[PDB]
DNA sequence: CTTTGTCATTTTGCAGGTACTCTTATTCAATAT
RNA sequence: CUAAGAGUAC
DNA sequence: ATATTGTGCAAAATGACAAAG
């Protein structure tokens, strides 16, 4: 993100969210929450489709 | 210390419907697209004409 | 010397491997020679140069009692090994003619690398003897030793007749297996010859299946 | 409670410790590489363990 | 609380959705599959606002895997059949010393790893060492092969001209832009291959474009009025051709712009891309 | 691996350094070609001792002068049971007496092999303009076209240590330890041969493999 | 290998044998100027390069405000602040060492260990 | 996003004489081994020249959109690593408030 | 001289299952009877 | 009626 | 005035082509 130095490896640059949900997220965890979300959701439509036509 | 911008509001990176999520960020990530594609959905006043 | 002392170790294992198929092919081989230890075979197969020989390497086989009373139609055998390592066509003529005048139905050629495309069109002779090419590189290890390689048991014509008359099947009905197969190559199976499956089964014990050559 | 929620921070906080020492390891390259896998590759595997174990 | 935005197309609120594309005129490295002989190929989408609007795909690419010895460097060019050696275009442009061609490819003598990729390609236009044999070159792999034998030093010309990196310019005495250019892409296509940056992220959203209502509508009635006027050509030939009187009003058709503009809005359908116009959505204001 | 050696860990890694494909691409760091005018003495300082041995042991009148050079890497002789001879008698082998080839002691400071092209007697006007191209060619297919070590399609192969049921000759069944060999890439008919290891227990992904090395079974 | 162009037409040179004093030779191809070859080098080819790692740096590449800062030992002058990157070279394999810029004496070094 | 806007797209004229004005050096006489360590500055994808102090130039043109002269939609990266300089006037551009 | 295996092209057929609503559009224009 | 398209539910 | 006509796998198949007798 534009809001991290360049060549930063440390655990909350690449996307560890060190808060729980009771606590709140972070807008950068957040973001990187959102990522992963979109992930799965993007993995269970190609999912579907395959797995249908595997089946059929 | 560098810095050479600041921004506005956070929250304003959520569009129209995800702006009207309360308490975003205490919610997994898919129940807020869940929300952003059924607010969409949701009965209120369109136009007051 | 270490490409002349592996050299020599795998041609011992393929001899063995080959002593192996003779004997699971129904003839008389006894254990021992199967188990022939490789300082015995350095002795006997290798001169004193530390080159192993292969005229003196081919040998003879004949068939067990057993296999003459399920088999009343095979005679003896014959396998033999080439010595350069491309197989020209006057070696495999010569072979061919020597099996023919033998009356040996059968006869096993291994060779070392590869066989000239002329030579294979000569292959099939005058039935009912058959010519079977084994590299060595692919005899050095035993496959049907592997336990995913069940047991695998030629049937007589008898038994055939009696399997699809038992069961009701035509000749296309059963389960095949091709004639290039490496257990079938290794059992020397020909076409329309059922062979029989016993498997370890994970529900029974025991399962036994059926495929015929094609 | 309050005792587990500062438990919980001191985790949290030593996996982050023993995650900037693995990367200053890898930046002095004292790092040795995993057999079957680049330096990278093996100080992102020792990252990701880090925190998952402290997750857990 | 109406905030507008749409328009009102036979009683139906219609809103046009913005549409991605890639941005033009950015050049973009991309490594290549194994299995294909080509293994960097970095291309512009050249693209000029300001005249034709036309799309001119230049690309240039690296022959050989990594482990080949022949790696030569091939450019595309416009209405050409062949991939033409890099060399033999920048001689074409009219820069005849490889030391002056590898200036305008490498800008570092110490780069000597660029020097020893970019060896082959010299050593591959050796045989052409001069502009006019160059441009006789291009003109006989021209695919119009309507050109006479002297004529393919002009049309090749005209082809570096006016299709050869649009974006830059149309007009002629620009030769050395266009080498410039060309010797970038090849510079970044050579950085890439070097290992020395990542090939370009096809997802990044700076290199991305929305179009909204203006830019479709722009597009859209471009055609539609060089429809109109062709038509206006059309008529007035065949009129002066059959010696009848010329009249305006016979002359333009307005149906053709209005019914033009009205089936685009009026169905998704953006032409003569699908679902570009759609039914404004007025089930709850947030919506 | 073979039952009793399953848990010597060195005869484990002997089998992986017999069966891991090793080519000089991943051993040289880097190869240049230099003008040396005479195969006796040479103008690079560093490697001169490499020559007043092997001169010295050891025709050479018969050698083009543009020599080949390559520098390996400890690391990779370290990591991988590499040695200067090995590579140097590798090299000798698939390339015949075409090629002069010397190399430096492994425990040398640098890694140096240096080889020659040796000039067929027949006067050549215009293949020595093109001798630095042919040497190019023969330098590009040693860097990939020659096995150190191996068989091919095995990209890399690592050792794991797998715990598996033995029944103890007191009776029950005890969690026997065992090292087993992972490998990218499939060979299995040259893999199944190699001695040391078992052969009846090799096991491969690729079921095509088996089928078409095993059987239909 | 420090390749030399004709200093007549701007053209590449190549190497040539040659008999009277068995000396490498640098020609041209095209217009036949000849000269002598500063080193027997002749072609070098980098399996494993080391250069490109801190290839980009500027003498304002401390104005960047992307780039970290820290406060490690310049060993030219034993100044603080310097901003830091790591290697250049975007090959997957490469180390992850640091390498630092001093803003005020403009010397890059590195934080490897093995090489110190 | 509720603050995100799409630019609709400027004549990059204005700009073009800005940079010549301020030392942008022309692409034709442009020797690259007489001037090493010259930044690259695009407009819209066409490299218009190379300039010598790209630190002075970016400050300018920074204060010029940062007064209104320059449209402010217009946007200025400055690469210092690949020493380059684009300017982006075209429309589609999607660009937020800081 | 003809195989012979071998790569590099060309085809070429496919791409989950139900279900709901709405909107537009059905060849444009010139000629001849 | 037919066709095409768009949006949507699980 | 109106009817009539000017897309990305990935397997299979196929073709071109340096080596072999
Ligand atoms: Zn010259
Ligand atoms: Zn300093």
């Amino acid at each position: 993100l534009p809001h991290f130095s360049k060549d930063d490896y440390s655990p909350e640059s690449k996307g560890f969210v060190e808060n729980s949900y009771l606590r709140g997220l972070t807008p950068q965890e957040f973001f990187f929450h959102a990522m992963g979300g979109r992930e799965g959701l993007i993995d269970t439509a190609v999912k579907t489709a395959e797995t249908g036509y595997i089946q059929r | 210390t560098t810095f050479t911008h600041c921004e506005i509001h956070p929250s304003m990176i959520l569009g129209v419907a995800a702006s009207i999520i309360p308490f975003p960020d205490h919610n997994q990530s898919p129940r807020n697209t869940y929300q952003s594609a059924m607010g969409k959905q949701a009965m209120g006043v369109f136009l007051t004409n | 010397d270490q490409e002349n002392e592996r050299n020599i170790s795998r041609l011992w294992r393929a001899f063995r491997t080959v002593k192996e198929m003779v004997k699971d092919r129904g003839y008389f081989i006894t254990q021992e020679e199967v188990e022939l230890p490789l300082e015995d075979f350095k002795a006997k197969y290798c001169d004193s140069m530390g080159r192993p020989q292969r005229k003196m390497m081919s040998f003879q086989a004949n068939p067990t009692e057993e296999s003459i009373s399920k088999f009343p139609d095979m005679g003896s055998l014959w396998v033999e090994f080439c010595d350069e390592p491309s197989v020209g066509v006057k070696t495999m003529k010569t072979f061919v003619i020597h099996i023919q005048e033998k009356n040996f139905q059968t006869g096993i050629f291994v060779y070392q690398n590869n066989i000239t495309p002329s030579a294979m069109k000569l292959v099939p002779s005058i039935p009912p003897a058959t010519i079977e090419t084994f590299n060595e590189a692919a005899l050095v290890v035993n496959i049907t030793h592997h336990e995913l390689v069940p047991k695998h048991i030629r049937l007589s014509s008898d038994e055939k007749r009696e399997l699809l008359k038992r069961y009701r099947l035509k000749e296309s009905q059963l389960p095949r297996i091709q004639r290039a197969d490496p257990v079938a190559l290794y059992l020397g199976l020909k076409r329309g010859e059922v062979v029989k499956i016993i498997r370890k089964s994970e529900t029974s014990g025991r399962y036994a299946s059926y495929r015929i050559c094609m | 409670d309050g005792p587990t929620m500062r438990e919980i921070t001191e985790t949290i906080a030593e996996a982050k410790k023993k995650v900037l020492d693995v990367t200053k390891e890898a930046q002095a390259n004292l790092l040795t590489a995993k057999h079957g896998m680049t330096l990278r590759e093996s100080f992102e595997d020792n990252v990701v363990r880090f925190l998952n174990e402290a997750r857990d | 609380f109406d905030m507008g935005g749409y328009f009102i197309i036979n009683g139906s609120e219609k809103v046009l959705i913005a549409q991605e594309r890639s941005a033009g005129n950015i050049v973009q490295v991309f490594k290549k599959a194994a299995p294909s002989p080509i293994s960097h190929v970095a291309e512009i989408r050249s693209a000029l606002e300001k005249g034709s609007r036309f799309i001119s795909t230049l690309q240039v690419k690296l022959y050989g895997r990594e482990g080949s010895s022949a790696r030569t460097i091939k450019a595309t060019l416009p209405y050409i059949k062949q991939d033409i050696p890099i060399v033999i275009i920048f001689r074409a442009l009219g820069i005849i010393p490889d030391g002056e061609i590898l200036e305008h490819i490498c800008y570092d003598v110490n780069d000597w790893q660029m020097l020893e990729m970019l060896k082959p390609c010299v050593e591959d236009g050796f045989v052409i060492q001069d502009r006019e044999t160059a441009l006789d070159f291009i003109g006989r792999r021209g695919t119009a092969l309507g050109i006479k034998k002297e004529k393919r030093i002009q049309y090749a010309k005209d082809i570096l001209q006016k299709e050869f990196l649009p974006h830059i310019t149309q007009l002629e005495g620009f030769e050395s832009r266009k080498a410039f250019f060309l010797g970038y892409m090849i510079n970044r296509l050579l950085l890439c291959a070097l290992d020395r940056k990542d090939q370009d992220d096809r997802d990044h959203f700076g290199k991305k474009r929305l179009d909204l209502a203006g830019p479709l509508l722009a597009q859209l009635f471009k055609t539609l009025f060089k429809k109109l006027t062709k038509d206006i050509f059309r008529y007035m030939q065949r009129t002066v051709e059959e010696a009848h009187d010329f009249n305006m009003k016979l002359a333009i058709n307005a149906k053709t712009i209005t019914s033009g503009l009205k089936y685009a809005l009026a169905t998704g359908n953006w032409g003569e891309r699908a679902g570009v116009s759609q039914v404004l959505n007025r089930y709850t204001y947030s919506s | 691996l073979e039952p009793g050696h399953a848990a010597d860990q060195e005869q484990a890694k002997l089998i992986r350094s017999a069966i891991e494909h090793t080519t000089l691409k991943s051993v040289t760091i880097a190869s240049e070609i230099y003008y040396d005018p005479d195969p006796r003495s040479t103008v690079i300082p560093e490697d001169e001792e490499i020559i007043q041995l092997h001169f010295s042991l050891l025709s050479f009148d018969q050698q083009s002068p543009w020599l080949l050079r390559l520098e390996l890497d400890r690391a990779a002789m370290n990591d991988k049971d590499l040695t200067m001879g090995q590579v140097g008698e590798r090299i000798k082998q698939t390339f015949k007496n075409d090629l002069f080839v010397i190399w430096s002691e492994d425990n040398d400071e640098k890694l140096i092999i240096r080889c020659r092209v040796v000039r067929p007697k027949s006067l050549d006007a215009e293949t020595e303009a093109e001798e630095d191209h042919m040497l190019k060619k023969i330098e590009n297919t040693m860097l990939e076209n020659i096995t150190l070590r191996g068989v091919e399609n095995i990209e890399r192969v690592v050792m794991m240590k797998y715990d598996r049921k033995v029944p103890s000759p007191t009776g029950e069944y005890v969690k026997e330890p065992e090292w087993v060999l992972e490998t990218d890439g499939v060979n299995l008919s040259e893999v199944m041969t190699v001695p040391g290891i078992d052969p009846t227990r090799i096991y491969t992904n690729s079921f095509i493999d088996i089928m078409e090395v095993l059987g239909i079974e | 290998t420090t390749f030399r162009f004709c200093r007549d037409c701007n053209n590449m040179l190549y190497p040539r044998e040659d008999k009277e004093n068995n000396r490498l030779l640098f020609e041209c191809r095209t217009c036949s100027y000849v000269e002598e070859a500063g080193s027997p080098l002749v072609y070098r080819h980098e399996l494993i390069t080391n250069i490109g790692e801190t290839a980009g740096v500027v003498q304002d590449i401390g104005s960047d405000p992307t780039l970290p800062r820290s406060d490690r030992e310049c060993p030219k002058c034993h100044s603080r602040e310097n901003v830091f990157f790591q290697s250049q070279q975007r090959r997957k394999d490469t180390s992850m060492v640091l390498f630092f810029v001093c803003l005020s004496c403009s010397h890059i070094f590195t934080s490897d260990q093995k090489n110190k | 996003s509720l603050m995100s806007c799409i630019s609709v797209g400027t004549d990059p004229m204005p700009i073009i004489t800005f940079l010549s004005e301020w030392g942008m050096e022309p692409l034709e006489d442009y020797v690259p081994h007489q001037s090493p360590d010259a930044t690259r500055v695009f407009v819209n994808g066409v490299w218009h020249g190379v300039h010598r102090n790209p630190a002075r130039l970016m400050e300018t043109l920074r204060t010029l959109r940062r007064k209104g002269d320059i449209n402010p939609e217009v946007s200025m990266i400055r690469d210092i690593r690949e020493k380059e300089l684009k300017i982006f006037t075209d429309a589609g551009r999607v660009y937020r408030p800081l």
